[PDB]
């Protein structure tokens, strides 16, 4: 108890139909392809998703998941002055726990990430509402990127995948 | 009065309120200004989180503080 992202867990377990979670990725799939190009590559679902996605991205593979979640938590720590404004806990405890690698990757990891290194990162989710596929958010640094974005999914708000340009 | 929400995606976001509005008012003005939906959002002044039913004045928000936003993210 005690978490920054508390408030998150229990709704997370209440939702939570694999019937028509497999129908709207079909869907999702198809207007990535056939809007974007995009391909969805499916990582791990343990608690290293965010940073498996972030590693198939980075690296090509996300058995570097440990490398990045380690990075991230070293540049956390390196720009704790602004980061620990946006979180509830001791900073030190709080990435701590973070650098665990079961540990679920949020906000504040992608934020980290987008600056670390110097690239957008997209979030990409289904709607049910919509068939378009734009972002949900993108998180960025200040500075001029010079490699491509990196781009995840986002799976019944509790799952991280790659999203692929092939 | 007014005060400010500085947004983890980089936004200040300047709002007009009042001491007895509560925090879930507040998130329905970011909702309005920004689009982001309420339910999505974490606030913060002061590295405490503010719940819903609570008021400005309980958590004495003074005119001109600033709040903080975070976006209910989690993944595993």
């Amino acid at each position: 108890a005690g978490y920054n992202s508390e408030d998150e867990y229990e709704a997370a377990a209440a939702r939570i139909d694999p019937a028509t979670v497999e129908q709207q990725e079909h869907w999702f799939e198809k207007a990535l392809r056939d809007k974007k190009g995009f391909i969805i590559k499916q990582m791990k679902e343990d608690g290293a998703c965010l940073f498996r996605a972030v590693a198939d991205q980075v690296y090509g593979d996300q058995d570097m998941h440990e490398v990045v979640r380690k990075h991230c938590m070293d540049y956390l720590m390196k720009n704790a002055d602004y980061f620990s404004n946006y979180v509830t806990e001791d900073f030190t405890t709080y990435i701590n726990r973070k650098r665990k690698n079961n540990c679920h990757g949020n906000h504040i990891e992608m934020q980290a990430m987008a600056e670390m290194y110097n690239r957008p990162v997209e979030v990409y989710q289904y709607s049910t509402g919509t068939s378009a596929v734009e972002p949900i958010n993108t998180f960025h640094g200040i500075h001029q990127n010079e490699d491509e974005p990196i781009r995840v999914s986002y799976h019944r708000n509790i799952h991280y995948n790659s999203v692929v340009n092939p | 009065m007014q005060i400010f929400v500085k947004t983890l995606t980089g936004k200040t976001i300047t709002l007009e309120v009042e001491p007895s509005d509560t925090i879930e008012n507040v998130k329905a003005k970011i909702q309005d200004k920004e689009g982001i939906p309420p339910d999505q959002q974490r606030l913060i002044f002061a590295g405490k989180q503010l719940e819903d039913g609570r008021t400005l004045s309980d958590y004495n928000i003074q005119k001109e503080s600033t709040l903080h936003l975070v976006l209910r993210l989690r993944g595993g």
